[PDB]
């Protein structure tokens, strides 16, 4: 929230050169479970864990591509069979 | 200004294309419509 | 004097130069050998630098303070802070 | 050219075709009214679509 309240000052490449990077792990876990379907996490900050088909749980960036991200990783889950 | 207008457009044209994929596999050779 | 004036002007009340309020910069001119003509020139220069104190204290003050914390346009915003943004350089 | 808006408690001479709104005294005097309405217009025709 401090790069969008604030786009305007000297602040902007230095926040931003700083978020840049501070968000590319967090992409690197979501770039397996999309191409490979292979979920990673030891810190907690997903909600996702790995009845018929119920164990996978839901017990940052916007909202509006998550729930696509929930499907398209259990869509390949079923592709691993 | 910070929006996804270069990062996530190469993700949700994969998405679509894997659940396209996935429901291909389904009609064509498990047959469910026949059920 | 000579120094002295450089480190008052530059934004740093001298032991000379007695920082105030309510008269700004002003000289002690009571030293027993002090100079009837100096005095002048002396009260024409202190102005500047009491005007040069108050801006820069304003421009530190509004500008790069906070991580956003009703809110004034006066006080805070992003057009005042334009405005001290163009200060400084001028 | 999108219709975001990223000042907060602020004003930029404009508060759907509501929540948006040209007022006198936040625009100023030097620009007119007339660019203020086509402004108004395109903002409002691409947030639509």
């Amino acid at each position: 929230q401090e790069a969008l309240h604030n786009c305007s000052n000297e602040h902007y490449p230095v926040l931003l050169s700083l978020l840049k990077t501070s968000c590319e792990p967090y992409t690197r876990f979501i770039h397996d479970w999309v191409y490979s379907g292979v979920f990673r996490d030891a810190y907690g900050e997903f909600m996702i864990q790995v009845k018929l088909y119920w164990t996978h749980g839901y017990v940052v960036f916007l909202k509006h591509i998550a729930h696509d991200i929930y499907v398209c990783g259990k869509t390949i889950n079923l592709l691993k069979l | 200004v910070l929006m996804k207008r270069s990062i996530t457009a190469p993700l949700a044209a994969h998405i679509s294309l894997v659940n396209k994929a996935a429901v291909d596999y389904f009609f064509v050779e498990l047959h469910l419509e026949a059920h | 004097m000579i120094h002295e004036l450089l480190l008052a002007l530059s934004g740093y009340p001298g032991s000379i130069f007695t920082w105030n309020k309510r008269s700004g910069l002003q000289v002690s001119q009571d030293f027993p050998f002090l100079h009837p003509s100096e005095t002048s020139v002396l009260n024409r220069l202190c102005r500047l630098g009491t005007d040069y104190i108050r801006f820069t204290e304003f421009i530190e003050q509004y500008t790069g303070h906070v991580q956003q914390q009703q809110g004034q346009g006066g006080l805070h915003g992003i057009y005042l802070r334009a405005f001290c943004t163009g200060l400084d350089s001028v | 050219l999108h219709g975001l808006l990223l000042d907060q408690h602020e004003e930029f001479f404009i508060k759907s075709l509501k929540q948006f709104s040209l007022r006198v005294e936040i625009l100023p005097s030097y620009i007119p009214v007339r660019v203020a309405e086509k402004i108004l217009f395109v903002g409002e025709s691409v947030q639509m679509f």
